């Protein structure tokens, strides 16, 4: 309609920086396809991989702190908690792992997971942790007790993120359903189901100040106050690749990693997409490998931490783009 | 759903569905098929008001044609006409870029100016033109075909003073500078002609000979200002020339 | 009408795309 | 009514009778069928009973709204009779011309020839050396168009259409530098070798 | 051949068996945390 578009037109969005490469930290020998971050601090952040290992990483230098040998198959996902001095890790192994940060060994190994499971997000205000795999469903553990206490049967196919807010939408799945679920583990049921994806939305993130939740299938990225679960602005993801990272700056600064490797920024809320960047390799490496896996920001926001499939992690410093819609 | 519906041959329930879908922001085919659902049915009121919808919902040029078009194989002049303005006023209307391609605009005011033609009176398509003009290359193209169709001087001129824009852009430019001056005004055509010769290696020194010839002969035709040329010629260093100026 | 009742337009629509002040 | 249907020879019929036969109906009634759809029989019709230039235009722009290869003949046909009856308009029309059919296959060199006739009426020239190089036998026929023109600045003309291409040996026999062009044509041929010969000779 | 390979994995819940797995056994009941 044009009562839409011209509003558009008449808005405007805030100039944020652009991104430039920073550093370059080729030490995994696998795709680093899980990174995080310390909430309390910004001097380390881990990064799992398909090495098996997860590899721990001063910012400030760029320089390996120590390895963790945990697993057996590959890392899928980490989470570093706030509220306690454990880190989360799983791996397709099936083994959610809980490493202990004052002896850097593992504690409490959760099972119940039928198979490889994909994401953690520990809850941001309980002492509870919520892993999903193939196995089509989200279950959230004590972590006291070590055992799953409630599981989301809702999905109907592999989920992927499934983020934990500290509200009553308490998690956040996406699946390759492609259905992104609002739950409430309390009930023990789905709440609202954003259906709006196309594909596997295999990427989700929440925003820190703005409770709401970026999700991106193969192209387009919706994003989504979840107080009610209603859509807020679809981005200006139009012919990008199949986005596997969706991080969230605390500056409104939305980054997505593809396929691809074209690193794409958006300023967030707007829906504008802000800046491309081309990947890069190693001269051994092939040009088809290139690709963002795993990203996030540091809690200050200020860099960008890309896992790409070259074995590396890359993280990124910092005249805007011309609006033009449909 | 539709074709169930027809075959069932209750149709209230269907034309109820068709708005249902069609108040979602459907495709382009499923507006294309209400309107043929519409047609097959005997009533002409409404449909109107279902392309008039379409076309909000989707600001796209063919639209409106599509919309001209029933229009047309309704009995009504008027009411193509009155389609026309609309269209055209929506177009003015958003002066700001939030607009289908600076073509589609131009084909539509095209299809307007014939359509006005088709009708009994002119005067209309050329305001119509004037209007496009004042609102670019596309535009210009459909009102010389307006003009060729139906007034024809002055299309000529445009015609001409669009060649010499060319020309202009391309660097033949004496010829050029010859039309511009023809077409003035004169002023103008004069200014054009200085411009050229400003701008204006052996084929460049004759044409700048020729230059400077057709410049004293408009000059003629029109003694300081030839003084000055032949200065400019001296300072530039064309015996021919020199002489020439002695003999003027 | 049951089917109009049952998927709104307003799903459809994002809600931040017209005003960007709002912030949940 | 045509529509729902699914009268084009009795109104062509009508028109013939018209023409036969007041002349302003006529040309009303051919219009009329113009409309419902013979462009050259209404031009025709229009050089005899109008002796008049306007009819002739608006028929060339019906043809050329109509669009095709038939078409473009038609109006080809239309803008002869223009010129061959009474020039910046004529230049313009010929330059459309050409845009509207820049690789039709049936006459390009021929049209661009008659281009280059009515502006000598330089340009002509440039005219058919744009032919020779934005344009098998068609490329030829521009190609000796072009030479035609050089022999009528030249020189460069001939370098242009050696470069777009035989034709450096014909480029050497104009020349007779003429040496290097020899040599040239010998590079990229039966006479040439004679020409180098009696280049040598003399 | 049934040598296969797959589309799905799975997830449905039943009633709890109630048996004593070793690794489920109590341990680390003290939760740590973090200063702030």
């Amino acid at each position: 309609i044009v009562n839409r578009y011209e509003k558009l037109l008449s808005q405007r969005p805030e100039w944020h920086a652009p991104w430039k490469l920073s550093r370059v930290i080729n030490g995994h020998l696998g795709w680093v396809r899980c990174v995080a971050i310390d909430p309390v601090d910004n001097e380390w952040f881990i990064t799992g991989s398909n090495d098996t290992t997860m590899k721990v990483w001063d910012l400030a230098t760029g320089k390996l702190k120590t390895t963790l040998a945990g697993h057996v198959m590959t890392v899928r996902d980490v989470a570093v908690s706030d509220r306690h001095p454990y880190l989360f890790s799983v791996s397709e192994d099936k083994t959610v792992k809980c490493w202990d940060l004052e002896k850097n060994q593992i504690i409490r190994d959760y099972y119940g997971h039928l198979s490889g499971v994909r994401t953690v997000s520990i809850h941001p205000t309980l002492d509870l942790i919520a892993t999903a795999g193939r196995d089509s469903v989200i279950k959230l553990w004590d972590m006291r007790t070590r055992i799953p206490v409630i599981t989301l049967v809702g999905h109907k196919g592999p989920i992927n993120q499934v983020q934990c807010t500290p509200v009553d939408p308490q998690v956040v799945s996406s699946s390759t359903d492609a259905t992104v679920r609002l739950w409430d583990v309390v009930a023990g049921k789905t709440m609202k189901v954003l259906t709006h994806h196309k594909r596997s939305v295999r990427a989700t993130a929440l925003h820190p100040k703005e409770f709401s939740v970026a999700s991106a299938c193969t192209d387009d990225i919706r994003s989504w106050g979840l107080a009610e679960g209603s859509l807020l602005t679809n981005f200006e993801s139009e012919k990008t690749g199949i986005i596997n990272t969706l991080s969230i700056n605390q500056d409104d600064v939305l980054f997505a990693g593809g396929d691809n490797g074209v690193l794409s920024f958006y300023d967030y809320k707007s829906g504008h997409k802000y800046q491309s960047l081309a990947t890069r390799e190693m001269v051994g490496s092939l040009e088809g490998e290139r690709s963002v896996l795993c990203s996030t920001f540091d809690k200050t926001g200020l860099r960008l931490i890309t896992g790409e499939a070259d074995k590396s992690i890359k993280i990124w410093k910092q005249p805007g783009l011309a609006w033009n819609p449909n | 759903y539709l074709i169930v519906e027809e075959s069932l041959n209750n149709v209230e329930i269907v034309r109820s569905l068709y708005t249902k879908w069609c108040s979602l922001e459907p495709g382009v085919n499923a507006w294309n098929s209400f309107v043929d659902f519409e047609i097959r049915q005997k009533n002409w009121n409404g449909v109107r008001e279902i392309y008039s919808k379409y076309v909000m919902a989707h600001p796209q040029m063919q639209t409106w044609l599509k919309w001209v078009r029933f229009e047309n194989r309704h009995g009504n002049t008027e009411f193509t006409r009155s389609v026309y303005s609309l269209a055209i006023d929506t177009v003015a209307n958003l002066q700001n870029l939030q607009i289908w391609s600076d073509m589609e605009v131009a084909k539509l005011v095209n299809s307007f100016a014939h359509w006005e033609a088709a009708q009994q009176e002119y005067e209309r398509s050329s305001a119509l033109y004037q209007i496009a003009i004042e609102k670019n290359q596309l535009l210009k193209a459909g009102l010389l075909d307006f003009e060729k169709q139906f007034n024809s001087i002055e299309e000529t001129i445009s015609y001409k003073r669009k060649m010499e824009y060319e020309t202009i852009l391309s660097n033949y430019d004496t010829w050029w500078l010859y039309l511009d001056l023809i077409s003035e005004f004169p002023k103008q055509i004069m200014q054009t002609f200085e411009k050229a010769i400003v701008d204006s290696k052996n084929v460049q020194w004759k044409r700048y000979i020729y230059l400077w010839m057709r410049y004293i002969c408009y000059v003629e035709l029109e003694s300081l200002l030839e003084e000055e040329l032949f200065q400019r010629l001296i300072d530039d260093i064309f015996s021919k020339i020199w002489l020439m100026y002695a003999k003027f | 009408d049951q089917i109009a009742k049952n998927v709104k337009l307003d799903d459809f629509i994002p809600k931040r795309q017209s005003n960007f002040e709002l912030s949940v | 009514n045509p529509e729902i249907l699914l009268s084009l020879r009795i109104w062509s019929k009508y028109i013939d009778y018209l023409e036969a036969y007041i002349f302003n109906k006529t040309k009303m009634a051919y219009n009329t069928v113009i409309d419902l759809r013979p462009a050259m029989a209404e031009n025709f019709a229009l050089f005899l009973q109008n002796y008049e230039v306007m009819e002739s235009f608006q028929v060339y722009e019906k043809t050329i709204p109509l669009f095709p290869p038939e078409i473009q003949y038609e109006l080809w046909i239309e803008y002869l009779e223009v010129a061959t009856s009474h020039p910046e308009h004529i230049r313009f029309l010929f330059e459309k011309a050409l845009k509207n059919l820049c690789s039709n296959g049936i006459d390009c060199k021929t049209i661009f020839i008659a281009y280059s006739v009515f502006e000598e009426r330089s340009k002509s020239i440039e005219i058919l050396r744009r032919g020779a190089v934005i344009g098998l036998e068609s490329r030829l026929q521009l190609w000796r168009m072009c030479i035609s023109k050089a022999e009528s600045v030249t020189r460069e003309l001939y370098q242009e259409c050696i470069q777009i291409l035989e034709f450096v040996i014909k480029f050497s026999d104009f020349e007779s530098r003429a040496r290097e062009i020899l040599a040239y044509g010998a590079k990229l041929n039966t006479e040439l070798w004679d020409s180098f010969e009696i280049f040598e000779l003399k | 051949p049934q040598l296969e390979a797959r589309s799905g994995a799975k997830a449905a819940a039943y009633t709890p068996t109630g048996i004593e797995h070793a690794r489920l056994l109590p341990g680390h009941t003290t939760l740590k945390y973090r200063k702030f």
